[PDB]
């Protein structure tokens, strides 16, 4: 069936969260228990796609900054986390995974000409994330063995 | 959960700056990823 998504748009408590499921128990768990409070703490910024004309979320991803540091005391390297992301089970096929992942660079990239930012990380629990994150552009890291990179280049 | 600060060794702390410096790999995923035209409503 043809299935229309609204735009990434930041959680909100109006969005109804129950009927999301991606087959995955964890992100469909925090998508409900963690992503509201991640939001109003300011430690994360979820942004869901709807069924057009609804609130009823059927894909999410989450962004978070992060740092790699060594051993002592740029001493972090400035990193964004791509967290999470999501699509759900009834609606596969259809390319919101990928518009989704090229929603996320996307921002990512503009975000990277506010601060500094030198790539996106993943981590990918299973082979067919880490399959679709390197269809994508993500490398393997050497700082995790499910961790993959996106780099981000200069400005433009 | 969630792992937001990864702390390595000196060794591979080295090799990720060595490949975060390197040129930009799997430019063919990564044009892919460009090419990418959502229809969002
Ligand atoms: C940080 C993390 O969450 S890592 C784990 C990532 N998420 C998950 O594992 C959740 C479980 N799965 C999902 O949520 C979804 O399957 C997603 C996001 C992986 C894919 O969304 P879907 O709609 O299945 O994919 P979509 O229809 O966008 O496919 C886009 C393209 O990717 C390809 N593809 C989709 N899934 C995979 C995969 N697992 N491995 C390799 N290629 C893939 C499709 O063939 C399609 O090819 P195309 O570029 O020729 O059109």
């Amino acid at each position: 069936m043809e299935i229309n998504v609204t735009a990434p748009a930041l959680l909100t408590d109006e969005h109804i969260l129950q009927p999301f499921d991606c087959g995955n128990e964890v992100l469909s768990n925090w998508l409900r228990g963690r992503a509201m409070k991640n939001q109003m703490l300011n430690a994360s910024r979820t942004f869901v796609i709807c069924l057009e004309d609804t609130l009823r979320i059927v894909g999410y991803y989450s962004l978070a900054t992060g740092s790699v540091t060594h051993a002592e005391l740029p001493n972090p390297v400035p990193v964004v986390l791509l967290g999470r992301l999501a699509v759900d089970v009834c609606t596969r096929g259809h390319g919101f995974g990928k518009w989704l992942l090229s929603d996320a660079i996307h921002r990512v990239v503009n975000l990277a000409d506010q601060v500094g930012i030198k790539a996106v990380m993943v981590h990918a629990i299973d082979d067919d994330a880490r399959a679709f994150y390197e269809r994508f552009g993500f490398v393997q890291s050497v700082v995790a063995p499910n961790t993959l990179f996106y780099k981000v280049l200069e400005h433009h | 959960a969630s792992q937001r600060l990864f702390v390595l060794d000196n060794e591979r702390y080295d090799s990720f700056i060595t490949q975060l410096e390197a040129p930009v790999q799997n430019a063919e995923g990564r044009e892919r990823l460009m090419a990418v035209k959502p229809e969002w409503k």
